[PDB]
């Protein structure tokens, strides 16, 4: 079931595109994070939706109801602000029912509804103390609660827990999740950060310079990346260049990665001379010591540091032709075979069937 | 030490002549040179005096209504300037900062000519409009300044809450102004009980007011009765700006 | 609603402010009329009048007197703004409002009270001569000293709050690093502090300047006849001889000065940011 | 011994935050200051640079004074947070502005000024205002001026907070070569443990105005030496493991809630004693099955599966009722790994991988 329907909205602002062309359908009952460098235009399409700023092209549907020139006090569409939008000489109380107050409310029901929508934000306390007297986290949980309460049928929150510290944001994100849960709106998420869209979200668009680069579930974007600067935004990865030589069978193909022949995994269809891409991440990279010619098999390369990270280990590899390799490993000090290995041939292998292979 | 004695002597150069006048209204010398003695015969002559009196109650109320008008125009200026955002709004600033920073002189001068050619007497009229234009800047200054102490995100939410542009002005801006507002109206009122250029210029003689009254006493001699009448608007003066700050508060 | 008050502030602005101003600067050249006193003759005759030793010998004067002034005004206001930022922030508005409450009385009467505690018999001279610190009574009436005290207690007040707002909004790691790099008060005031602080300084000249030389009931009151003003002949022109085109003429001076520091403050701020 | 703070006491406003410090920073050396908001770490970068007067103490560098000696004529230089950065005069002579102040004659100042410039690689920017660059060009100015009058330390006050993920991790190499190479100790405050583990080589953990402990990073995080330490770096789980007896010298008897686990303890202890028993949670084990039965060890119960990418994190609900936090490594493609919810598992670890405190 649709609730929100952007088809052929285009913005310019001062001369400048910021975004040429946008479209996408949003559902009903999931967190919808968006994700992406500084500069991409994800705080415009949320002003949009929110209807603080006009389109110059489209249309913006909600339960088949078109709301493209309605204007942003008449949408049953919230929102949370960074500042927190917080109103200075009002209390938590009247800063909650603010909303109430002006949508012509029976006076008889406004106290329990503010009341119980503190009690899901954990503030029962603080009902009548102003700001200014609270904590940031505090701040944030009264703005969540003020936007909660009039009972939209779409949440929008941009970059909410950004300013503050890492254990209370980590709290907050489990807190948040479980009111989407208990709740049962759609919210939509623009951050920066990328655990904290792979913690909490069940769907996430990746945008760049105002154009959608994937959708998908975060098993979907994380393991199966479509381009070359979706794989290298999330994590790190390993670029090796191959060359396709003979088909083997209907899922393995004969190349020649870096000078080495190996044997990978392609589906689409391919030809003899064609360059194909094949990334990995740290983590599937199993490094062997050669101590006196001693398991010399596979690519052959030279570990130069190694970096302690506390609770992994990392190690660089410097190759034969010149291309840096990162692997990454736990790190297990009492554990015999393991330790230092400073300078010496090593080799690099990996388990077979685990490569992302991206064509051109 | 030195950094407190350095304030005291200004703030002593600065409040001296006031304790003078004072001292010089229980006086019992005309001139006032010297001491000689404490009588209380100055007050009884300046209460049997009218034009004194009536100049002093012109300046009052002539004060008073400039400011009530200064302090609404000025307060609908800064909040139309901090509310919308344009190109324009530097031009504007300009255009304030350039009539704040003219002189006395030219101004009374320019004001004379105009109200000369347009065919007006002089009297309460010209003297009200110049107050309320050389008064106008300081109340927009003020209440400009206090503004931005606050996000400007505020008025978002309210409208994203569904607020019309009517309720936002009675419910969050007037609010944050009021303290704003009462010193505007409070300046207003101190530079309006001090100025004699504008007012010499563009007086009549159906207005008098005080400034012109004390000029013309200069000439031939003045009186401690002066001196009364000064502390006695010093006392008033000092009640009606604790009562403006109650008021506010 | 939106444009309505802008429209209105506009209008006023206009119509008090600016066509006056330009209905002026055009009456100089014009040509004198006992009737209407305007004839619309475009003479010059009006600006070389100015030129004779006579007419030209008291504006030097009016210039040397507000030059003097000013800058007694920012050497005696500069450290006094400089020290209230350095004070517990729950006394600052009580202090900053003492500043005011003296204007409350009028500034005629001020003056004349000056007047009489600066007097050859009066008081300052039998305080100090009971306590012997002179020989002989000093006489400071009708001589410019008196004229410049005058102005710079009448308008102190007016520079030292553009001051006060300038170095409130300064950046405190910035004097840190000057103080860490090996810069002791002298080098960081000259180099660090002076530069940042002039919109301040030019602000409140502005403010001090141009009002010292309208002021006509100072030089009139302690001054004398020798030591007059730029407002003294406006005023003796435009309510006694009623010959208005030389006060318009006389007034353009005046002009000039304010756009000549106008654009040295424009050009001050463009380079602070 | 470089700097030594000994009985150092500093009040602010009544209100006490350095009851008492000792600690001595050596020559050549990279130290980082490590702990929660609000800890005395800047006091204390202030009071080395001279910003601020102890109320008690002694500090010295090279066995001379500097307890009273003013911020001007003391050799040690400061990087600010905020990135001062007066806005009227250039870069090149916001580098200048030290040497100007040391008398320096003017045929040794430019190539000074561009050798600094040139170490941060800084060359074409030499005529640029402090608003034409970005944050990372910013900074490298600043630390390019602190570096220019050769002290004999540089602090650092969160330096590098303000950037984005990706040019941290270049810098923070980029600043540990740029100490190897030239040859002063480093002074360094952060709220990062990551920073503090990747990139000093002695760490000293502050809270609430006292040293808790003090040590290279491998002694920090792997051998802590109480449970403060050990929780704020990395995830713990604490196991109450009450001794009823003995059995040898190191390998002791524990009643781990209630099992029978036997455990390394380094230190004498005696029957009846607590103990506390820490594991990290990529130290413990898992063993899927799919019958109901619980057996193999204690109870199993999973909340959820977190999922951050990486690392795949499950809740291990126990039959005291306390969660377990197991942390492992997500291989997808496996014919035998692949999670199940609800079932009754088992928790092992690794035959004395655990640190045990009193």
């Amino acid at each position: 079931s649709p609730l929100v329907q952007l088809a052929g909205i285009r913005k310019c602002f001062d001369g400048k595109e910021v975004i040429p062309q946008l479209d996408l359908t949003i559902n009903n009952g999931e967190f919808l994070t968006l994700l992406g460098p500084s500069g991409c235009g994800k705080t415009t399409v949320l002003r949009l939706i929110a209807g603080l700023e006009t389109v110059d092209s489209g249309r913006i549907m909600l339960d088949n109801e078109d709301i493209t020139h309605v204007p942003a006090e008449n949408r049953y569409v919230n929102t949370v602000f960074q500042s927190y939008a917080l109103f200075p000489h009002m209390t938590v109380f009247e800063n909650v029912a603010f909303g109430l107050r002006m949508q012509k409310t029976p006076a008889a029901e406004i106290t329990p509804r503010v009341m119980e929508a503190l009690r899901m934000v954990q503030l029962e306390t603080f009902a009548q103390r102003k700001p200014h007297q609270l904590s940031g986290g505090q701040q944030q949980r009264v703005a969540i609660a003020r936007a909660v309460v009039n009972k939209p049928r779409l949440l929008l929150l941009d970059q909410s827990l950004s300013a503050l510290d890492y254990k209370l944001r980590k709290q907050m994100q489990n807190e948040l999740k479980a009111l989407q849960r208990k709740l049962g709106i759609t919210f939509v998420f623009v951050t920066h950060d990328q655990e904290e869209a792979l913690t909490m979200s069940d769907r996430i668009v990746v945008m760049r310079d105002g154009r959608i680069e994937q959708d998908g579930t975060p098993r979907e974007i994380y393991e199966e990346p479509k381009n070359l600067f979706v794989a290298g935004f999330i994590g790190e990865i390993n670029m090796f260049n191959a060359t396709v030589i003979e088909r083997l069978d209907e899922q393995r193909v004969r190349a020649n990665v870096e000078g080495r022949e190996c044997n990978i995994y392609v589906n689409f269809a391919v030809e003899p001379g064609q360059k194909l891409h094949v990334l990995l991440r740290p983590e599937d990279l199993r490094v062997e010591e050669i101590n006196d010619d001693n398991h010399a098999e596979g690519l052959i390369g030279y570990v130069r540091e190694r970096n302690y990270k506390g609770m992994t280990l990392e190690s660089v590899v410097e190759l034969e032709n010149g291309k840096m390799v990162m692997v990454s490993e736990f790190f297990n000090e009492d554990d015999p075979d393991f330790d230092h290995s400073l300078d010496q041939k090593m080799a690099i292998n990996w388990v077979e069937s685990w490569e992302v292979v991206l064509a051109d | 030490l030195l950094r407190g004695g350095f304030m005291t002597a200004i703030y002593a150069y600065l409040y001296i002549p006031i304790i003078i006048l004072i001292v010089n209204s229980f006086n019992s010398s005309r001139f006032g040179i010297n001491w000689q003695g404490f009588t209380t015969k100055w007050y009884s002559l300046l209460m049997n005096n009218d034009s004194l009196l009536q100049a002093a109650q012109h300046s009052l109320t002539m004060a008073v209504f400039s400011a009530t008008f200064a302090t609404l125009i000025g307060s609908l200026t800064a909040v139309a300037l901090y509310r919308y955002r344009f190109r324009g709004k530097p031009f504007v600033s300009g255009m304030l900062f350039v009539v704040m920073m003219s002189p006395d002189i030219v101004m009374a001068i320019s004001l004379l000519v105009l109200f000369m050619l347009l065919g007006i007497q002089l009297g309460f009229w010209s003297l009200l409009f110049s107050h309320i234009t050389f008064c106008l800047p300081f109340v927009v200054v003020t209440v400009y300044s206090r503004l931005k102490g606050f996000d400007v995100r505020m008025l978002e939410a309210a409208k994203d809450l569904g607020a019309s542009e009517f309720t936002i002005l009675r419910k969050i801006i007037l609010p944050l102004a009021m303290p704003a507002v009462a010193a505007g109206w409070v300046l207003s009122f101190t530079l309006s009980m001090d100025d004699v250029v504008v007012s010499s210029f563009v007086t009549g003689p159906s207005y008098e007011i005080l400034p012109l009254k004390i000029y013309s006493m200069v000439k031939v001699g003045v009186s401690p009765e002066v001196n009364a009448l000064a502390t006695i608007l010093l006392v008033l003066s000092l009640v009606m700006v604790i009562a403006s700050q109650l008021i506010a508060r | 609603f939106q444009n309505v008050v802008i429209v209105t502030i506009v209008g006023w602005l206009v119509l008090f402010v600016f066509l006056p101003n330009l209905m002026i600067i055009g009456t100089s050249f014009l040509t004198r009329d006992d009737a209407s006193f305007v004839k619309m003759v475009f003479t010059l005759d009006n600006y070389t009048r100015l030129l004779d030793p006579l007419y030209f010998e008291v504006l030097l004067h009016s210039l040397n007197m507000a030059l003097i002034a000013t800058l007694a005004c920012l050497v005696l206001g500069y450290p006094f703004a400089w020290f209230l930022a350095k004070l517990p922030h729950k006394v600052r508005p009580l202090l900053l409002f003492l500043l005011i409450v003296p204007f409350w009385t009028n500034s005629l009467i001020r003056i004349y009270g000056l007047k009489i505690f600066l007097s050859t018999k009066g008081y300052l001279n039998e305080f100090l001569l009971w306590l012997g610190v002179i020989d002989t009574p000093i006489r400071i009436m009708f001589t410019p000293s008196a004229v410049i005290i005058g102005l710079v207690y009448i308008l102190l007040p007016f520079m030292v709050m553009p001051l006060y707002s300038s170095i409130e909004k300064l950046d405190k790691p910035l004097l840190e690093a000057a103080r860490d790099l090996g810069a002791s008060k002298l080098q960081t005031f000259i180099r660090i502090i002076i530069p940042l602080t002039m919109p301040g300084i030019i602000a409140g000249c502005l403010l001090v300047m141009l009002p010292a030389m309208g002021l006509f009931y100072v030089s009139d009151l302690m001054g004398g006849a020798k030591n007059l003003l730029i407002g003294n002949v406006i005023k003796v022109q435009f309510l006694n001889i009623r010959d208005w085109p030389f006060g318009a003429a006389t007034s353009i001076t005046l002009t000039i000065v304010m756009g000549l520091m106008l654009l040295v403050y424009w050009r001050a701020s463009r380079l602070l940011n």
